């Protein structure tokens, strides 16, 4: 009702085929080396920032 | 036949038929676009002429080789010195008592 | 005496394997000493280890930062500025250091 609704509205405005989807799935993170999607690193960085 | 000629000029048919990839054109074009974007980002990050890159591929690799060799040497030297100092402290305590 | 006479060759050739063999011989000698007390060689061991450590830590910085390009940093500048050895070794000790690698 909200998230997928706004997403489908954006799709009706700007159409994205399966090409863009299958392209930006693991390559936008590979640009920044996609280091094992580290979330524990984020938690320890948050605790060190605190 | 011209496509065959320029293909075998780029890469032999035996070296290109051994790989196992899909034959559909859409995924091939998408992979080509992806690798072109990747090489463009790599060039914007850091890049020089082809001859300079080829020369650096050996220069910096030899630099890292000698650096890691000296690193391993100083590491094993430090470890031997540390255990020798521990044994020396033990012998000093024994001689003291 | 061997270490004092070979430190120059170690610095020139840049091969620390001489210091590694010296450390191995020192460890072997200490192993043969294990069992009997001997406090006379401890000072010589300390001098040898401090000389080896300072020589390594100075040759690492004085080494070429690149494989081909010899980076002339401030360390090389102060070395070339303090290269005069007219009296401290040529007249005080009457020894002439070699000039060939």
């Amino acid at each position: 009702e909200k998230l997928n609704k706004v997403a489908e509205k954006y799709e009706e405005e700007g159409n994205f085929n399966l090409s863009f989807v299958q392209d930006v799935l693991d390559k936008l993170e590979s640009e920044i080396a996609m280091v094992n999607h580290d979330e524990s690193a984020v938690t320890i960085l948050d605790q060190v920032t605190a | 036949q011209r496509q065959i000629q320029n293909a075998c000029a780029f890469c032999s048919k035996e070296r290109i038929e051994n790989v196992d990839l899909p034959d559909t054109q859409e995924e091939i074009k998408r992979e080509l676009d992806k690798v072109s974007r990747m090489i463009q980002k790599a060039e914007k990050s850091l890049g020089l002429s082809q001859e300079e890159v080829i020369a650096l591929f050996e220069k910096c690799r030899n630099k890292y080789k000698e650096g890691q060799k000296k690193y391993m040497e100083i590491d094993e030297a430090l470890n031997r010195l540390h255990n020798s100092l521990k044994a020396r402290d033990q012998n000093y305590k024994n001689a003291e008592k | 005496s061997e270490m004092h006479k070979g430190r120059a060759q170690v610095t020139r050739t840049g091969d620390i394997g001489v210091a590694m063999d010296n450390l191995n011989a020192v460890d072997s000698l200490f192993n043969k000493v294990i069992g009997i007390k001997n406090n006379g060689l401890f000072a010589h061991d300390a001098r040898a280890m401090v000389s080896i450590s300072e020589l390594a830590q100075i040759s690492v910085r004085n080494l070429k930062f690149d494989d081909s390009r010899s980076m002339v940093n401030l360390e090389n500048i102060v070395n070339s500025l303090k290269r005069y050895m007219l009296k401290e070794h040529f007249k005080l000790n009457n020894i002439a250091e070699n000039r060939n690698d």
